[PDB]
């Protein structure tokens, strides 16, 4: 871990890209000598969607700014399986207009390890997904 | 009043003997002494009579909930309601998706003949939960993006056309 640490080929980068989401996911010094990144994001690449990933993890931590959070999600899910489902567990876990507009274009773009990640989230996926769909759908109708 | 059991209605009120009491002061203070007896006779009750305590009642309150309570009474005189949903319609709105909140015949017609006669397309939909999909279709033939997503969003063979024609 620390050698790959030192380390950070593309599809290497990508890899480590994918591994620190998935610890973010999860969740010393190296992550805050880490920390325009906002620009970045909404655009080295692999380090820019981590920098954008732990920016979302600190506001997560920290309404609006959970919203604000969820969106730059959204535009990683479609500027990239597993983070997509990773994406609908955190939705699921939260439950206007753009909100709405951002489900849909998920749904539109909506296999082993994406089924385990799913398996390990629950201790399917797709009709759970729709039914969440259905709810922020519902609630969007409300407001 | 209450406890024991102008000069006109008085000697009527008279010849009758609770409800012909409370609606006499409602008239006569037509305000909040008014409500408040015309309420209470009307909760103590509970064809002409029932329709004009309930007209009362969700007058004085729109005017300080009652509006679901009346209908599913009324619904458990149809022109009437229909003018009077006429008279409710933003608070209205908001009454509706209450109860469509707390749900999850002739009401769901009455109300979806006035919700047809953005925001009406939105209503129709709430109320409904296929109308709502037809009236956006018949209304596209940025906006033409938003109309297609939020059909796409609503099915979730319509959905590949759709894209389609977005991508065309």
């Amino acid at each position: 871990i620390e050698s790959i640490a030192n380390f950070s080929l593309v599809k290497s980068y990508s890899w480590l890209l994918f591994e620190a989401s998935c610890m973010e996911g999860q969740k010393v010094l190296n992550a805050i000598v880490s920390k325009d990144d906002v620009i970045i994001p909404q655009d080295v690449t692999n380090s820019m969607r981590q920098t954008l990933a732990p920016y979302a993890v600190l506001s997560q931590f920290y309404d609006r700014e959970d919203w604000g959070q969820a969106l730059r999600l959204l535009l990683l899910l479609i500027e990239f399986h597993y983070l997509v489902l990773l994406v609908a567990k955190f939705l699921y876990p939260i439950f206007e207009d753009s909100v709405a507009t951002v489900i849909e274009v998920i749904e539109t773009k909506w296999s082993n390890l994406y089924e385990t990640i799913i398996e390990a989230d629950k201790s399917a996926t797709l009709l759970k997904n729709l039914r969440k769909k259905l709810n922020f759908k519902l609630c969007q109708a409300f407001m | 009043f209450q406890l024991h059991d102008i000069w006109k209605d008085l000697l009527c009120t008279f010849t009758v003997p609770h409800s012909a009491f409370y609606y006499q002061l409602s008239l006569l203070f037509d305000q909040e002494f008014a409500l408040k007896c015309i309420s209470k006779s009307a909760e103590y009750s509970l064809q002409d009579f029932k329709e004009k305590q309930h007209i009362h009642y969700l007058n004085l309150l729109i005017h300080f909930e009652v509006l679901d309570v009346l209908r599913l009474g009324h619904e458990c005189r149809t022109n009437f309601l229909q003018l009077l949903l006429q008279e409710d319609i933003d608070f209205f709105s908001t009454l509706l998706r209450l109860c469509n909140a707390h749900s999850d015949k002739i009401v769901d017609s009455i109300l979806s003949q006035n919700l047809r006669s953005c925001f009406k397309k939105l209503y129709c939909f709430r109320m409904l939960n296929a109308a709502a999909e037809v009236l956006y279709q018949y209304i596209l033939m940025i906006r033409k993006r938003k109309c297609y997503l939020m059909v796409i969003n609503v099915l979730s063979v319509t959905l590949t056309d759709l894209r389609d024609e977005l991508r065309g």
